[PDB]
């Protein structure tokens, strides 16, 4: 019903119409992630290995 | 080679459907959690709809209609009935209610309690069945949930012999295309002792369930009166016909609420489709005028007439979706 | 994405030379090395398989071995023994008789670093190799038993390569000793803890679709092998051929193998086809997706329906309607889904590949991992156990140093492998 | 005028950028070569194209954009496509081996080794910006790359850009064009790390846009091609107010203002609309009325789920071509009578729309027809959970036998993530849950 917040241009233009009213971490936190990770895949390979190594 | 699945053990009309499809030779039965299932004749609670249409190769097919709870829960049909401009609010054919929650329409209650009151004319309703509403008020605030308040009809048809009250139980399945059939072969669910006036403390005589009835078996073979020989009784001691006196109004009834929620759970265009079937309860005052009571959702059937209804929904519900290598139902036109 | 072939023993010299006697066809690459092709979807995952060398020769990826030369001099005469580069054939002189044990311990570890001296020539002019696929048999010595060193000793050099093999396992309907039940499972114990990937081909498998299906009334080696060649061609089509997805080694792992050690895949193959006949009628999508579900068509001896498919790879080659073949793949799933387990949610994927192998409009190759193929390992077991009991011929393995303990773990750990098998059947 | 950056990442996002930045030069009539005629500022300027497009002293416009693949292969065919001349090679990064369809793989391991060179290379797109706004980013959730790589860059974006908003463009899975089975693995993964590092976050279901191909376009076997093109088509329309002159959703941080009212909570539903065959003969072209009643039809969702079982917190009509107020208020009330909108209580039921003259420009050689008008409505709706719902449901079949979790265990991922993960989802199906019903 209610039409507001008409802009006009050459390009075109935009409305609203209302039918109704109403009723993070941080890069060193990150690096100790990756690399705490990456220590689990180094201690895995090292188990492996030393089991070849048996 | 079809396939389908049970996920509602406690529901005897489709516990005779899984049997009549497996006896068919054409549908197999696969285990709960297979989702490469082509039936799904689902749970009544927390019913998965969103996990739907999504596997590729199957036609899907489910036996509830997701939204219907609205019609088929006593708060939200009286809701439903007062909201939709197809329905609301001189709506003729259904009694004066109201949504009352525990410590909202309370005070909106009050003031047809007082028109009643300073009129002098009937003024008992049910949530139990009090003429007090202070009564009732105090026994929803006791209970917890929430209950719906409603003129109690206080006029209603008493068959004879007996001077018995009943209420009227229609079976209607609506199908993938929204085909609204009415199951020919309804039943009267009747009271055994007496309807007392005066005295609304006895709910024995008042309330017709089944369950509560069980002088059961006096007049007919478990308080079940089917429409044969209501019809007969209607002619004989009124003078009319079920048809013409009732059933013109129940298939009026039938067809209006279906038709008003219709856009809301229709799956026409949906990836996945639906069919339910429904119990409408029908109450018949003295001058053969017909109220709706309620809808179930999950409606059972009586003994006799399962093998034909059970197997009804195989033909028009199931068989027409997925087809196999004089009519039962009355198709309710619009 | 490189792959390192290798092929050790009797059986994988005479497999593995057959493999790349049919993929060259299929590439358009003649004995000499050069190409000779129409289609440029030959040679666009050609790198796959082939090192290219000046003036534009393409020299298979490929290092051949065995403890006597006499199979290996039968390659190098064969017909395309000229391709294979010269310097990449790693023998010994004194054979495995076999025997793991001489394969595993004393003869093959004489030679086992010759071998890893190639491997290592081949991998370092790989821009990024993927892994390596071995051919061999597992009831013999040297393919069986250096095999499995060889597997060893480049997961210590190449731990995080993927690691495939071709391993054909020994049946008493086409035996050469009484020794392989004991071979084999010496070799099931290493290939459970050291390959990602294993395609079960089975001896006993080959002989019954010869002799059955095929109305070859006595199947030699080379009637096996028709088999086998035909579906090594199908298995690793994705690998070598522009496709949807372009598989690689380690996404195949990936989607395949559920838990590590459940990665030996029974094979299928479609249509069944003898050396020689030919074939005039191309079979219907129907017919391709039916008879490539069927035992009869199972490379590896296990009736699929005594288990559950875990996972599931299948490839179409030959141009077809590929909208029927998802029709047809998705009605087997829909028809029998009691087969597949439920708690890996779409665990059938099928690929398209328009150029069809050699005699043949249309072929679909299948590619399972069913908890059905301890049947296989069940056999093994139980022909292990006849022997083991009493110790019989067990002074061949002991003379080489091996003591009667190290049996008792491989047959457990093979036994054990049994049984996770069989927790996923009743899942 | 203020800048934005798209990012690229996987197969998908990769394949999806090129869908879109071909589009965007056909558009705003740049050709291959980067030479934008009708630019009359030779060697800059601040126009509303110049958010997307930087400009050199030689009058080649060049992209805000940042592609990356840890596999050479796709981004390979970008540097000797078509479009080669458009990008600098800066632009396009390469790693050796891929993901292999492994989030943790993507994330972690070889994550690591790529994630400081990339926003080396992102840093100098920000240099040449006056005023960045935020980025744009293109990814799959399946894909080990798209899924892994994506969470991990979104983490850094919001530390060393703390103050710029983050779109998401997202390819949901679906099986008919499955890369993996663990696809609903990686999807929880990157959408559990990345949902407090996104502003606002447009899923496109793959299931949605491949049988739109198949309905619509009648194409029995669409392929990636097929589907990007058409998503191109939706992701112009959502960027359009950012590249053409217009007084909706000018800026980043006005999409999240008008869609996202609740923070986590910020999955807009997509709905196109029409899809035509350009090898259809004869075509009635379609009204106002008639596209935008399209809006509300499953069939046309980038998502299919049904908004009648939900409830509106926003919704934007974006229409493109021959299109007047008028004849949009009068399709609104029409359609307003006859469907099922339930908008939340805390929001006001109505639409916010924008009109652009010109109408949908089409790929020549394409798929799609050219139509005298388009529209592309964005509602945030709750209905848009039954995504979550079917995921995570796929999710706990597989992870209840822990099938394949050592692959991820493998690259130094803790089983504890799998479970974290789905507890962040669990609690996303309960957000929705509680605004919904
Ligand atoms: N719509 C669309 N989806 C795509 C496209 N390419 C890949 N996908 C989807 O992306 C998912 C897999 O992610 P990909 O992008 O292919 O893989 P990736 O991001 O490169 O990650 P990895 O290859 O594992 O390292 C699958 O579900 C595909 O269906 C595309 O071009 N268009
Ligand atoms: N407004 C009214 N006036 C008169 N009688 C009424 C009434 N509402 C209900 N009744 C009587 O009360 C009985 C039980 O009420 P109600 O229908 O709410 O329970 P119910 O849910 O068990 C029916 P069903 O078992 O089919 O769901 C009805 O069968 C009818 O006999
Ligand atoms: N399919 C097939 N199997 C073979 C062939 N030659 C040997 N075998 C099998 O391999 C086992 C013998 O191993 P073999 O390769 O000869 O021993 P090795 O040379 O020392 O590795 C037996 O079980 C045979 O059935 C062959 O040409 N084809
Ligand atoms: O191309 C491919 N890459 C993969 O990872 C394969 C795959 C297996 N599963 C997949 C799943 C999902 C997606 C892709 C694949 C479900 C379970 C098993 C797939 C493939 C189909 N047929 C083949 C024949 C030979 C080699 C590879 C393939
Ligand atoms: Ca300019
Ligand atoms: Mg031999
Ligand atoms: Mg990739």
């Amino acid at each position: 019903m209610e039409v507001i917040e008409l802009n006009k241009c050459t390009s075109g233009q935009s409305f609203e119409v209302i039918l109704k009213p109403p009723s993070d971490p941080s890069l060193e936190e990150i690096q100790k992630k990756l690399e705490a990770a990456e220590e689990r895949r180094k201690y895995q390979e090292a188990e492996l290995l030393k089991h070849l190594a048996e | 080679m079809y396939t389908f699945v049970v996920r509602d053990e406690n529901s005897s009309v489709y516990a005779e459907v899984s049997r009549l499809l497996l006896a068919t030779g054409q549908w197999k039965r696969l285990r709960k959690d297979n989702p490469r299932f082509n039936l799904m004749l689902g749970e009544r609670n927390r019913l998965p709809f969103g996990r739907l249409g999504h596997e590729p190769g199957l036609v899907q097919l489910v036996n509830y209609y997701r939204g219907a709870d609205k019609l088929c829960r006593k708060a939200s049909l009286v809701k439903l009935i007062k909201t939709s401009p197809e329905l609301s609010e001189s709506c003729t054919w259904f009694p004066e209610s109201y949504v009352i929650y525990p410590t909202d329409e309370r005070e909106v209650f009050l003031a047809a309690y007082n028109r009643r009151r300073e009129g002098r004319e009937g003024n008992v309703w049910i949530a139990l069945i009090s003429s007090e509403a202070s009564e009732l008020l105090d026994f929803i605030d006791e209970q917890g949930q929430v209950h719906v308040i409603q003129k109690y009809l206080e006029k209603p048809l008493l068959l004879e012999p007996g001077h018995r009250k009943f209420d009227i139980r229609s079976w209607v399945l609506v199908d993938h295309l929204y085909n609204i059939y009415l199951y020919r072969e309804g039943v009267l669910r009747t009271s055994s002792e007496p309807y007392n006036s005066a005295n609304f403390q006895d709910k024995t005589c008042h309330l017709t369930n089944h369950c509560i009835q069980k002088n059961y078996g006096r007049y007919e073979e478990g308080n079940e009166m089917f429409f044969e020989e209501f019809n007969q009784y209607l002619m004989d001691a009124l003078n009319t016909t079920l048809e013409n006196s009732i059933l013109l109004q129940i298939k009026h009834i039938i067809r209006s609420c279906l038709m008003c929620i219709e856009p809301a759970i229709s799956t026409k265009h949906l990836h996945y489709q639906s069919f339910q079937l429904f119990g409408f309860d029908f109450m018949v005052d003295e001058e053969l005028k017909v109220w709706l009571i309620e809808v179930n959702g999950a409606p059972a059937c009586a003994q006799k007439l399962y093998a034909e209804l059970c197997q009804g929904i195989v033909d028009v519900a199931i068989s027409s979706v997925f087809p196999l290598a004089t009519s039962i139902f009355i198709k309710l036109h619009h | 994405r490189e792959i390192v072939h290798i092929q050790a023993g009797q059986c994988g010299n005479q497999i593995g030379a057959k493999f790349w006697e049919v993929i060259s066809d299929e590439h358009g690459i003649d004995p000499t090395g050069s190409y000779h092709g129409d289609s440029d979807l030959q040679l666009e995952r050609i790198n796959v398989y082939y090192n290219e060398a000046t003036g534009n020769k393409y020299v298979p990826r490929a290092i051949l071995v065995d403890l006597e030369p006499g199979t290996m001099d039968s390659v190098r005469s064969g017909p395309f023994g000229q391709i294979f580069r010269p310097d990449n054939f790693v023998f010994g002189q004194s054979g495995a008789g076999n025997n793991w044990a001489k394969g595993h311990y004393t003869e093959g570890a004489e030679l086992v670093d010759s071998v890893l001296d190639v491997v290592r020539k081949e991998s370092e002019s790989c821009d990024c190799l993927q892994g390596f696929q071995l051919t061999h048999s597992l009831g013999g010595g040297t393919g069986s038993g250096m095999g499995t060193l060889l597997i060893s000793k480049i997961r210590e050099e190449y731990p995080d390569r993927i690691m495939n093999t071709f391993s054909v396992m020994p049946s008493p309907k086409v035996s050469d000793t009484v020794v392989e039940p004991y071979n084999a499972t010496l070799s099931v114990h290493q290939l459970v803890e050291n390959t990602d990937e294993t395609y079960c081909i089975d001896n006993e498998a080959l002989y019954d679709i010869c002799f059955r299906t095929l109305k070859l009334t006595t199947p030699t080696y080379g009637d096996l092998n028709h088999l086998v060649s035909a579906t090594m061609s199908g298995v690793t089509t994705c690998l070598r051929f522009p496709g949807q997805l372009n598989a690689d080694l380690r996404k195949l792992a990936v989607n395949m193998v559920p838990f590590p050690r459940l990665h030996f895949f029974m094979p299928g193959f479609a249509p069944l086809t003898s050396r020689g006949s030919q074939q005039y009628r191309a079979l219907t999508v129907p017919e391709l997706t039916q008879q490539m579900f069927d035992s009869k068509n199972m490379m590896a001896a296990c009736d699929p329906r005594h288990g559950r498919y875990l996972t599931v790879a299948a490839i179409f080659r030959g141009r077809m309607s590929m909208k029927e073949v998802d029709e047809q793949m998705l009605n087997v799933q829909n028809k029998n889904s009691s087969y597949f387990v439920e708690w890996i949610p779409n665990n059938v994927k099928t690929a398209v590949c328009d150029i069809p192998p050699r005699g043949l409009k249309m072929s679909a190759t299948f590619i399972g991992n069913s908890t059905a193929i301890q049947e296989l390992f069940k056999r093994i077991s139980e022909q292990f156990t006849a022997m083991f009991r009493r110790k019989a011929f067990l002074h061949w393995y002991t003379g080489e140093g091996m003591d009667e303990m190290e049996f008792t773990e491989a047959e457990s750990n093979m036994n054990d492998l049994v049984s996770e098998y069989q927790q996923y059947q009743d899942a | 005028m203020r800048e934005c950056i798209s990012i690229h990442v996987g197969q998908a996002g990769v394949q999806i950028g090129n869908a879109c930045w071909e589009l965007y030069c056909l558009e705003h009539g740049i050709q291959p070569d980067g030479q934008m005629p009708s630019d009359k500022t030779i060697g800059g300027g601040d126009d509303s194209f110049n958010t997307f497009f930087s400009e050199t002293g030689a009058g080649k416009h060049v992209p805000r954009a940042v592609f990356v693949d840890l596999e050479p292969t796709v981004i390979d065919e970008v540097r000797t496509g078509t479009y080669r001349q458009l990008f600098h090679p800066e632009q396009l990064i390469t790693g050796k081996e891929d993901a292999a369809n492994n989030y943790a793989r993507g994330h972690y391991t070889i994550g690591k080794e790529i994630i400081d060179l990339v926003l080396d290379r992102i840093r100098k797109l920000a240099d040449q910006c006056t005023g960045l706004q935020g980025f744009l980013v293109f990814h799959s959730f399946g894909g080990g790359t798209g899924s892994g790589f994506t969470s991990l860059l979104m983490e850094r974006l919001s530390v060393d850009y703390g103050k710029k908003s983050k779109l998401e463009f997202s390819i949901y899975p679906a099986p008919q064009v499955s890369t993996a089975v663990v696809e609903p693995y990686n999807s929880i993964l990157t959408t559990h790390t990345t949902l407090e590092h996104s502003d606002c976050a447009f899923m496109v279901d793959n299931e949605a846009i491949y049988d739109i191909c198949r309905r619509n376009l009648d194409i029995e076997r669409p392929t990636y091609t097929n589907l990007n093109r058409l998503i191109s088509q939706i992701v112009s329309s959502i960027t359009a107010s950012l590249r053409f002159d217009g007084a909706l959703n000018v800026d980043l941080t006005e999409f999240q203002t008008n869609l996202v009212p609740y923070p986590r909570i910020h999955f807009p539903l997509a709905t196109y609309a029409p899809v035509i065959s350009a090898e259809k003969a004869y075509h009635e072209q379609l009204s106002v009325a008639e596209i935008t009643n399209a809006c509300f039809e499953p069939a046309n969702q980038m998502v299919k789920c049904d908004p009648r079982h939900g409830k509106y917190m926003a919704c934007c009509l974006l229409y493109r071509g021959d299109v007047v107020p008028k004849d949009v208020n009068a399709a609104i009330a029409t359609i307003k009578t006859k469907r099922s909108i339930q908008f939340v209580d805390w929001c006001p039921t109505g639409f916010k729309v924008g009109i652009n003259y010109q109408p949908p420009t089409v790929v020549p050689g394409g798929d799609l027809a050219k139509v005298q008008r388009a529209v592309c409505m964005l509602s945030n709706t709750t209905a848009i959970a039954e995504a979550w719902a079917r995921l995570d449901h796929k999710f706990d079949l597989m992870y209840a036998k822990r099938a394949f979790v050592h692959w991820y265990v493998g690259e130094g991922m803790e089983e504890g993530e799998f479970s974290e993960a789905r507890e962040d989802m669990a609690a996303l199906e309960k957000d929705y849950e509680e605004v919904g019903v």
